[PDB]
């Protein structure tokens, strides 16, 4: 007959740092090319 | 509400069991007592004054 | 040896709402009950607050 | 009175709760008289004395040792019993559950073993925590001293075989002692050690006295007055037994204490002393099986 049925949680901040780049919004896509010129 | 690290690959899907677990309360005695002599019964009441 | 023993357990489902301070602001998150004999030789060699 | 509490342990079922509702008014034995007690001091599993289950001897040692308590009101989380052995004489009226004989308006009933009646009757078991409450049988002093000497006499004819001891009328009723179908084969193995005690204290002493008294009177007020009240009784028993049986002082008097040491054991073992009295008020003076009775404290 008691409460304390609660826990809380989230995870961000470092969740962008190690990722170390981002393109969002991939649409209906088939091929992704990146070419290098050195 | 345990976390999920929901996976890539064709290994099948994670499933959040946000279960309610119960516990059980015990019962304890903690008894104590103290004496009282054959006198001080008339005393502390008002008989033998 | 202590620092793993300091965090071998895991924090409970608990926020007290009435905290024990540290005279600056710092909330206390453990108890560590020990005997009288052990606490003597532990403190003088493993410093101190 | 001084009501004492026995603590109900953790999770039991409703039939385990209803098992606690079919025992309101039974008899309970307990080792110590602490005002809060637990169920671990109560059960038949708390009667282990040598690493095995006790016999009817091993119970009657404890049944004369530990303390009777009678549950007045049953409770969740507690057991209220106003114990018999505390309180002044003829005060603190308590209520019992009869078993098959009457328990008349007097009689001074006595707690005793279950397997002298149906063994798995009144061996009420708790199913959840898995313990067993074998409640003793409250028999009045004449019949309680009667049935205790009959089965051990029936144990003799069951010992080394070649009338029928089991009819035993009451004042009105015909009391069927034999619960044949599965009990009597368990009877002669659960009074198994006890029959040896009634025998060995007889075979020792009679074969000790017939080499004591001939060794006495010539080794004088006790001499001529030995057979004065035993004229044609002891000399006749000297004529009957010493002829159809066989016939050393320093082992003899060493055996004198040892037999009589065993004799003082058995008097505390046997004879089933009264502990509580039925002497009610405004009753029909005659109790029936399953009905309550006002029972008063001291004999």
């Amino acid at each position: 007959c008691n409460t304390l049925s609660l826990v809380r949680f989230l995870e961000l901040g470092l969740s962008v740092a190690c990722v170390c780049t981002k393109f969002p919004e991939l649409a209906y896509m088939n091929e992704g090319r990146v070419q290098f010129e050195v | 509400h345990q976390p999920l690290i929901a996976r890539d690959g064709p290994h099948p899907v994670e499933q959040p069991v946000h279960n309610y677990m119960t516990k059980v309360i015990d019962r304890r005695a903690l008894n104590a007592a103290f004496s009282l002599a054959t006198e001080a019964i008339a005393l502390l009441t008002g008989e033998a004054l | 040896w202590l620092v793993d023993l300091t965090t071998a357990t895991q924090p409970s489902v608990a926020v007290p709402r009435l905290t024990h301070a540290d005279t600056r602001g710092r909330p206390v998150d453990g108890v560590l009950v020990t005997t009288a004999a052990i606490k003597q030789r532990l403190l003088q060699s493993f410093l101190k607050v | 009175c001084f009501e004492a509490d026995i603590a109900i342990p953790s999770g039991i079922s409703r039939p385990d709760a209803a098992a606690l509702q079919r025992c309101e008014g039974r008899v309970v034995f307990l080792p110590t008289i602490r005002r809060q007690l637990a169920l671990a001091d109560v059960a038949h599993e708390s009667f282990v004395s040598g690493g095995v289950s006790p016999d009817t001897l091993g119970l009657l040692l404890a049944y004369r040792r530990r303390f009777p308590a009678v549950i007045t009101r049953v409770l969740p989380t507690r057991i209220v019993a106003c114990p018999v052995d505390l309180g002044l004489t003829h005060a603190g009226t308590v209520n019992l559950r009869n078993t098959s004989p009457v328990d008349l308006c007097n009689g001074d009933p006595v707690s005793l073993v279950p397997p002298v009646f149906e063994g798995q009757a009144t061996d009420v078991r708790l199913e959840s925590l898995d313990l067993t409450l074998r409640f003793p049988v409250p028999l009045p002093t004449p019949l309680a001293r009667e049935i205790v000497a009959r089965l051990v006499a029936r144990g003799i004819r069951d010992l080394n075989p070649d009338p029928d001891l089991n009819v035993l009328y009451y004042n009105g009723a015909r009391l069927s002692l034999v619960a044949d179908v599965q009990q009597l084969a368990s009877v002669n193995t659960e009074l198994r050690s006890l029959v040896l005690n009634m025998v060995y204290s007889i075979t020792e002493g009679t074969t000790l006295i017939l080499t004591l008294i001939p060794r006495l009177l010539a080794l004088g007020y006790v001499n001529a007055l030995l057979q004065m009240q035993s004229v044609t009784r002891e000399a006749a028993q000297l004529i009957h037994p010493e002829a159809p049986m066989l016939m050393r002082r320093l082992p003899l008097y060493e055996a004198l204490v040892a037999w009589l040491a065993h004799a003082g054991q058995l008097g505390d073992i046997l004879a089933l002393a009264p502990a509580v009295r039925v002497c009610t008020f405004d009753g029909a003076a005659v109790v029936q099986s399953g009905d309550m009775a006002p029972v008063i404290r001291y004999p």
